[PDB]
RNA sequence: AAGCUUGAGUCUCGUAGAGGGGGGUAGAAUUCCAGGUGUAGCGGUGAAAUGCGUAGAGAUCUGGAGGAAUACCGGUGGCGAAGGCGGCCCCCUGGACGAAGACUGACGCUCAGGUGCGAAAGCGUGGGGAGCAAACAGGAUUAGAUACCCUGGUAGUCCACGCCGUAAACGAUGUCGACUUGGAGGUUGUGCCCUUGAGGCGUGGCUUCCGGAGCUAACGCGUUAAGUCGACCGCCUGGGGAGUACGGCCGCAAGGUUAAAACUCAAAUGAAUUGACGGGGGCCCGCACAAGCGGUGGAGCAUGUGGUUUAAUUCGAUGCAAC
């Protein structure tokens, strides 16, 4: 993508929020190939953080996802080869997709029964910033703006 | 020389003004400048600058 | 050319021809025919005279045991003499790259350490030690002075009947050694045909001083790891697969060296050795 | 010596290092601290790095005489008037202004010709 | 043979300049040389290390020197014979325009010998030394290093002179002069328009390029010639063998200067095309990067191969591809 650079593809959403934030994100998941069935466990846990929240599933989410979501980034792409390190403003594509990525990619394997748990336990945590993914956010932005002395 | 550096330090915001200064003649005094290289120069003096 | 076939040994390397010892012992400047190439001294060959000048039309390279860039000095060195002393800087991983070498040609190295007396009580220990660390490692060390030539005959007995070579850096008093065993100076230097002596002990000798000024030959990674069989062992010691012998998680040859299970040295030069290559 | 809580950062940067000293307004030298002598002696000095501890090694342990006004007055080139100037402001002041000092040569002595490989 | 003057020459008068000798000198510095604070460094490098400092050094601050050394002068500016010339006086000085007649009145041109001067090292031979670098050396890697790499130094530099006469002492353009493209440029005199700043604006002499024809092989050059002329002076003679021996010579010497053969080859070159490589560069693309996602691989397991066994473990299997 020299020539012209890309974001996702084909995704699907909720049939009752629509939402593409949720969308991109239940998704992600995928390498399942399959969100007939991905979708569901997460939700438990947006429930639990629904209630967390003090919403809904769809917007448990999102206060966890504007947590997690990066504000500025840093960006690689290799100009020359060079070691790009100037601070930039995360792209949206990337903010969301990265953001709703780094909330799913810390409830992962583990030890106990029920993702449900799993992601419940993921899910407030990044709602009060202090989540894996919300820590993203909070640690990309501090490699920006403190260094620019290389090209 | 001066950027009323109230803030920056780490750069300067300087890289005018070398013909008696910094890098310019300050390098060129106790390192060695050849006479079997611009001797070359006699014909070569005023061609390898933007570059 | 073509005269009568007979045999010879190469007793040297002319130049431009290739003289030969014949099988009676009768040494022949003979040419070389463009039609034979796999010659090199020492090959017993069929060299007819002409109708001296001799030309030489068959000849008996016997099997690698040493070569510089990958190609075959000669044959029948079961014990390739390892030579040193320190001109003109020298280093562990030279000697080692010499037995590292000597190991995976599977030819004997017998370790000679010149200058013996030239090293001082402390030194000369030093040295030992050094000499000790490849001795350990299993390559035997005959102390003798390059000059003095000395442990002269415990090297001569390790001639017999074999065939022995002289490896080292810039005229290390290999040279003087040489000329002890000759027991005529062939050679001096100080800071593939070329020329073969016989042993009267038994065994034979091959010389040349442009080796010995040194540079080094193109090789192969598995032939540096030859050179210490310890790693063999050691790769077997973690994983089915020890990671490389060099370091990361589960190298046991890493390890081992960690531990010192094997010396470090050995580790060191296969890494000379291998860049070389690359 | 002296303090006035304006000092100078005069930062001696030098070519494997840089040396920083913290100097008074006024003069003194209040504090020092080199690049390779921010350990380093190899590539290592020859780092950014040697001197952004050059500095900032030296840029404390000047505030001993309450400097938290400093020109920078630049001096030397080694790696180091990045850092080190990194490591002289920022190193419990506020830089006043900045400066690079020279004179104009004339000379005397001969250096070293010697090298020709 | 006598004249002209016109060339020349000369004598009349601008103008710029780093030309010089020899020296005035200036202000900085290199370096010299020192503490304090300050503080462990400095230092260096491939990578380091010797070195050094730690003794306070370096740093920095504080002090001065030493002896040495002088940007932007830097403008196709300008000056020089060149070989070559820019830190500030003075001199001594060399060389030099435009603008003036004129006169002398051919004083013109060029040069083998010869000759002056002739970059540097060097050197003689002493200077010089505040300092540096052959040689020569620590560390120092490095294949080898004895390289890299680093920690130093006499000649000579750092000084005076003598002593080379060679420096790709090269557009490898000899001299001189004349003759041969438009164009658009430079300097430096000076003409002129309100001097329109001295200006604005001619013209010289001089500088740039392009600049034609031409030429050249061609490159290019192309009036800056690499285009037409002359004299003059000097050149080339296939390539090596050779600023060197013999030889002879200059030189204290270095060594120059000068100045070989056999041998040796059927060859030596310009420029040019069309090239492709470049420890080149300049430029883009591509799950190539990149941003992700997952993969392979690992365990257990396969399949093929390898390997081994096997009698065979049947031939065709190899980056990628055993598959």
């Amino acid at each position: 993508p020299r020539r012209r650079v890309i974001g996702q593809r084909k995704i699907l959403p909720d049939p009752k929020f629509g939402s593409e934030l949720l969308a991109k994100f239940v998704n992600i998941l995928m390498v399942d190939g399959k969100k007939s069935t991905a979708e569901s466990i997460v939700y438990s846990a947006l429930e639990t953080l629904a209630q967390r929240s003090g919403k809904s599933e769809l917007e448990a989410f999102e206060v966890a996802l504007e947590n997690v979501r990066p504000t500025v980034e840093v960006k690689s792409r290799r100009v020359g080869g060079s070691t790009y390190q100037v601070p930039v403003e995360v792209r949206p594509v990337r903010r969301n997709a990265l953001a709703m990525r780094w909330i799913v990619e810390a409830a992962r394997k583990r030890g106990d029964k029920s993702m449900a748990l799993r992601l419940a336990n993921e899910l407030s945590d990044a709602a009060e910033n202090k989540g894996t993914a919300v820590k993203k956010r909070e640690d990309v932005h501090r490699m920006a703006e403190a260094n620019k002395a290389f090209a | 020389i001066k950027v009323r550096e109230n803030e920056p330090f780490d750069v300067a915001l300087r890289r005018f003004k070398r013909s008696c200064e910094k890098a310019g003649v300050l390098a060129e005094v106790r390192r060695r400048e050849f006479y079997e290289k611009p001797t070359t120069e006699r014909k070569r003096a005023k061609a390898s600058a933007v570059k | 050319l073509f005269g009568e076939p007979d045999e010879g040994i190469v007793i040297s390397r002319f130049g431009m021809h290739a003289d030969v010892e014949s099988a009676d012992g009768d040494v022949h400047r003979c040419n070389i025919r463009r039609t034979i190439r796999s010659l090199v001294t020492g090959d017993r060959v069929v060299w007819r005279p002409g109708k001296v000048k001799g030309i030489v039309e068959a000849v008996h390279e016997r099997t690698s045991v040493l070569t510089r860039p990958v190609k075959p000095i000669a044959a029948n060195i079961d014990q390739i003499v390892i030579v040193s002393a320190i001109l003109p800087e020298l280093s562990l991983n030279i000697i080692d790259r010499y037995l590292v070498a000597c190991e995976t040609l599977q030819i004997e190295p017998i370790i000679v350490l010149n200058k013996i007396d030239l090293l001082d009580d402390e030194g000369m220990a030093f040295v030992n030690e050094q000499m000790d660390i490849y001795r350990n490692i299993g390559y035997r060390v005959l102390m003798v002075s390059s000059h003095t030539q000395d442990g002269l005959k415990p090297l001569e007995e390790a001639l017999t009947g074999r065939i022995s070579i002289f490896a080292g850096q810039s005229g290390v008093g290999k040279s003087s050694l040489l000329n002890a065993l000759l027991g005529l100076q062939k050679e001096i230097l100080t800071n593939t045909a070329a020329r073969l002596y016989h042993f009267p002990h038994g065994g034979d000798v091959i010389d040349s001083p442009g080796v010995r000024e040194f540079g080094l030959w193109h090789l192969e990674p598995e032939q540096i790891t030859q050179g210490f069989v310890e790693f063999h062992d050691y790769l077997g010691l973690c994983k089915y697969r020890d990671c490389k012998h060099d370091t990361d998680p589960g190298c046991a040859i890493r390890e081992a060296v960690e531990e010192g299970k094997i010396a470090e040295t050995r580790f060191e030069n296969y890494h000379r050795i291998l860049e070389s290559m690359a | 010596r002296k303090q006035v809580s304006d000092g100078v950062a005069h930062i001696h940067a030098s070519f494997n290092n840089t040396i920083v000293t913290i100097t008074d307004r006024q003069g003194n030298a209040l504090g020092w601290a080199t690049a390779g002598g921010s350990g380093f002696r190899g590539s290592r000095k020859s780092t950014p790095f040697a001197a952004q501890v050059a500095a900032e090694r030296c840029a404390d342990a000047v505030k001993e005489y309450g400097i938290k006004n400093l020109e920078v007055m630049v001096k030397g080139p080694g790696p180091g008037r990045e850092s080190t100037i990194r490591a002289l402001n920022a190193a419990g002041f506020r830089i006043t202004n900045i400066t690079d000092v020279t004179p104009i040569p004339h000379n005397g002595c001969r250096p070293p010709k010697k090298r020709r490989v």
